[PDB]
């Protein structure tokens, strides 16, 4: 088959770990496959959510032809990402994805194998799901380099999230001050750390920590979303120049998800 | 929709629909880069 993707041993373990903290958050999503890997996109509480699976994270990844997108759900209660669900497949041994055909009529056939067989004779052990690509699909994805980056530890991200506002009547400001003082606050909450360029729990590390800014987040769904994705720690990436500023929070780890929030436009 | 307009004003690149195959192929690579 022209397009083949295999998850076995180590890499299957890696994907399984990537999904653990995510629980059911991405079961209903858009699978965007191409030569770079699988980009899983969603919307949570209205916010843009992405989970990139670099091709290098699979046991085998072979892609040819135009990029292809699939709805993860083959039916209301079943999804192409259900295998990776925490403990739904106890004896899980192998997962294979095969895309056959030609745009816009390619088909995705997902085959699963448990510790009840040997190899991948296909016909043998299994559970299989099939999905037709989308003929037409659109996805707006982030790009470009962030103007500032602040890596935060688990407890640090938690302090921040606890500071962010949760309603239209309580704006939140992310401010990188003169001295490299990073602060997040509302009219009833405040938290601050000391930047410092990455060459003591109040010290956060980042890139271009000299570029000050005072951005405000809209109605701020940050806490709800990140709490839902159970993000441990993460890196805050600020895109300050585009007409609409944006803050992307990428989780710390190997195959971490990212949530992108829009900041109020300035000037 | 109002969100697509907001996302476009935020710098988001289009993948699929109104783009050539090489264009969305380039966009996905950029998304993974910035998303990394």
């Amino acid at each position: 088959a022209p397009c083949q993707v295999v998850l076995q041993g180590a890499e299957l373990n890696g994907i399984l770990q990537a999904f653990a903290p995510l629980r059911t958050s991405l079961l209903d999503s858009l699978l965007v496959m191409g030569d770079r890997g699988i980009l899983i996109h969603n919307t949570i509480f209205g916010e843009q959510v992405f989970l990139p699976l670099e091709h290098s994270q699979f046991s085998r990844y072979r892609w040819r032809g135009p990029t292809a997108a699939f709805l993860s759900l083959v039916d209301q209660k079943r999804s192409l990402l259900s295998v990776f669900r925490a403990n739904q497949y106890p004896d899980l041994r192998r997962v294979e994805l095969a895309i056959t055909g030609q745009a816009p009529f390619r088909t995705l056939v997902q085959r699963i194998w448990t510790t009840t067989s040997d190899g991948e004779a296909v016909e043998l052990a299994s559970e299989t799901l099939m999905k037709r690509e989308l003929t037409s699909f659109v996805v707006l994805v982030p790009q470009g380099t962030p103007d500032v980056q602040l890596r935060l530890t688990r407890p640090q991200l938690t302090k921040v999230l606890n500071a962010t506002g949760a309603d239209s009547a309580t704006p939140t400001t992310f401010e990188l001050g003169v001295n490299g003082k990073f602060s997040v606050f509302t009219t009833s909450t405040c938290v601050t750390f000391a930047a410092r360029e990455e060459g003591n729990a109040k010290t956060v590390y980042g890139e271009n920590t000299h570029r000050t800014f005072s951005v405000v987040v809209d109605d701020c769904s940050m806490r709800a979303v990140l709490r839902r994705l159970q993000v441990g720690g993460g890196t805050l990436k600020f895109f300050l120049t585009t007409p609409v500023p944006s803050l992307c929070v990428t989780a710390t780890g190997p195959n971490a998800v990212s949530a992108v929030f829009l900041l109020k436009p300035q000037k | 929709d109002d969100v697509a307009a907001r996302l476009r004003a935020a710098g988001f690149g289009a993948v699929g629909a109104g783009a050539t195959a090489e264009e969305t192929r380039r966009m996905l690579h950029r998304a993974f880069d910035t998303l990394a």
